[PDB]
């Protein structure tokens, strides 16, 4: 562990302790999170374990890339690729003058590229937020932060309940769904994909009552013919206040046909009916950004 | 060929891809014991048997027991010449590095280092999660022999819906052939073949080759030669019959199937020799 000078400390979080440091004889900067094993009595976190593991084998231009991990004394260094920015920070940088609509459409197209990517290799992200979406100066925006990921199984089984950052969690699992998957990792990406167009959180709560009402009064109150099942759930309860959906006209005004089809499709409310990651690629709303690649059809 | 049906949130072709080009990534030696003289096949029958039990004490699930296996073995083929008294604590370390992974509210390093009766500390263990992992380069993500057979599982109960993550299929034939997969992971000759034959194998014994083509994808001049070497373990479980399902305390029905158990295969796995 040497050639490396630490410039800068990124932050003390969930994840860790960040530091930016600078290569002294290439110039090469990363960002390195460090894990005390002293203070540890359970050894390597379960976090760590996980997100070095799913990292190690989740090599894709819009995933922050694992470079390197080195056990040096009584600690364990993880060697990241480094950006500058993260995405809420320039939401509020722009929040005066508005994200250009192209470079909104460049961020989600790569947001889902990532995402597909991810779920193709059976990996959920289980906390996509601003905080966890990084961009440098090039134009790029990759997934960070794994350590609340997990791979799932084919078919899945019951994993952690209560999951995702609340202003970004899906309705599902605020209702107490017994089983989930890749469905709410499209939910929260719709919900920054509306932040990014409204400079404001679409679904702003405080408590998990006010955030399933929030998206009540937005959506629309769900019944069984919207979402197959939503009655029967466990915290579903039949005292909840019935709003109507509102016209996406208002909820995202500068969004186009294009664009409140596929924000639609994104916060549908059914899980099984939300559109896929891969699908989304595929929405004329990235029409001029992509070209349909030809299909064998065999 | 790809079993998989339509996939709504991936295409099908390229999900299954990526799971077979994963065990191109993860290599098996089924003869790594020849790097170490010191050691007996039978020694590694006898951890790994004890390991199912300890996963079963504290309710741990099948995919735990099996991580532990892969990431034992794959560390063995790193490493040379090690004695019989360092067997239980790399075996010990290796559930505790797969709890930590699978597990929502894995068991505390002082259980892990309780059951092995005072022979492996606390520090032993943290000493030797961080040895295997950096051996294993991190590498802690495999498709285990259990994995692919919850895979075989839900294709052969697909419905009109083709919903291959909701999980649909009785429990109590799963523990069976688990049943016969726990046996044969006992044995090292099993590690000539890969993990996704062998469970494909299994499920072939107590069903047919036209099931396990249709819900594995392998034709059966693939398996047969492990169709061949699983013989004499199919029939030792078929002389003794299969178990029943157990409800574990704590654990839903819905989720019984999925926790380790261990009855007395030890005289079982000596029958299959000749
Ligand atoms: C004080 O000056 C600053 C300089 C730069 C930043 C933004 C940034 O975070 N860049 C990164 C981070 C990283 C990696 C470090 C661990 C992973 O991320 C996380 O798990 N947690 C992150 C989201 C906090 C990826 N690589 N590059 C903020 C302040």
């Amino acid at each position: 562990m040497e050639n490396f000078q630490k410039v800068e400390k990124i932050g003390e979080g969930t994840y860790g302790v960040v530091y930016k440091a600078r290569n002294k004889l290439t110039g090469e900067v990363v960002a390195l999170k460090k894990i005390r094993l002293d203070t540890e009595t359970e050894g390597v976190p379960s976090t760590a374990i996980r997100e070095i593991s799913l990292l190690k084998e989740l090599n894709h231009p819009n995933i922050v890339k694992l470079l390197d991990v080195i056990h040096t004394e009584n600690k364990l260094y993880l060697v990241f690729e480094f950006l500058h920015q993260d995405l809420k920070k320039f939401m509020d940088a722009s929040a005066l003058t508005g994200i250009p609509l192209p470079l909104i459409k460049s961020y989600l197209f790569q947001l889902l590229q990532g995402l597909a990517f991810c779920h193709s290799h059976r990996v959920l992200h289980r906390d996509l937020k601003p905080q966890n979406l990084l961009i440098n100066t090039e134009g790029a925006i990759k997934l960070a932060d794994f350590g609340l990921a997990r791979a799932f199984g084919v078919p899945v089984r019951t994993y952690t309940h209560e999951v995702v950052t609340l202003w970004y969690r899906a309705p599902e699992i605020l209702l107490g769904c017994k089983y989930y998957s890749t469905a709410v990792d499209i939910w929260s990406l719709g919900c920054i994909f509306a932040e990014m167009v409204t400079r404001r959180a679409l679904f702003p709560g405080d408590s998990e009552i006010d955030q399933l009402f929030r998206i009540f009064r937005t959506l629309g109150t769900p019944d069984e013919v919207v979402w197959p099942g939503v009655t029967s759930m466990p915290d579903y309860k039949p005292s909840f206040p019935k709003w109507a959906r509102q016209d996406f006209s208002k909820v995202v005004p500068p969004l186009d046909e294009d664009g409140r089809s596929l924000l639609s499709q994104m916060l549908h409310y059914d899980p099984n009916k939300r559109i896929s990651a891969k699908a989304a690629l595929a929405h004329p709303f990235f029409q001029d950004v992509t070209k349909p690649v030809p299909h064998l059809r065999l | 060929g790809s079993p998989l049906p339509v996939l709504s949130w991936a295409n099908r072709e390229e999900v299954w891809k990526i799971m077979l080009n994963k065990e191109k990534t993860y290599l098996r030696d089924q003869h790594f014991l020849e790097q170490h003289p010191l050691l007996q096949p039978k020694m590694r029958a006898i951890l790994l048997d004890w390991l199912m039990e300890v996963c079963e004490v504290y309710k741990l699930h099948r995919e735990t027991f099996y991580l532990a296996q892969d990431f034992f073995d794959r560390y063995m083929a790193t490493q040379e010449n090690v004695v019989k008294t360092l067997l239980q604590l790399i075996g010990i370390s290796s559930l505790f590095i797969a709890a930590k992974l699978e597990e929502i509210y894995p068991p505390k390093l002082h259980q892990f280092a309780y059951v092995t009766d005072g022979a492996c500390s606390g520090d032993e263990i943290l000493t030797m999660e961080l040895m295997i992992m950096k051996a294993l380069k991190w590498r802690l993500s495999p498709l285990t022999i259990v994995s692919w057979l919850n895979v075989y599982m839900q294709v052969a109960y697909l419905n009109d819906l083709h919903e291959v993550l909701l999980p649909q299929y009785p429990q109590q034939i799963f523990i069976q052939i688990a049943e016969l997969l726990d046996l044969c992971v006992l044995d090292v000759d099993c590690l000539e073949f890969p993990y996704g034959i062998l469970a494909a194998s299994a499920l072939y014994h107590f069903s047919s080759s036209e099931l396990m083509q249709k819900v594995s994808g392998y034709q059966w001049c693939d398996i047969e030669n492990c169709v061949k070497w699983m013989v004499p373990f199919a029939m030792v479980i078929r002389e003794t019959g299969s178990s029943k399902l157990k409800h574990f305390r704590g654990v839903a029905d819905e989720d019984a199937h999925n926790i380790q158990t261990h009855r007395d295969s030890l005289d079982l796995l000596d029958k299959a020799r000749a």
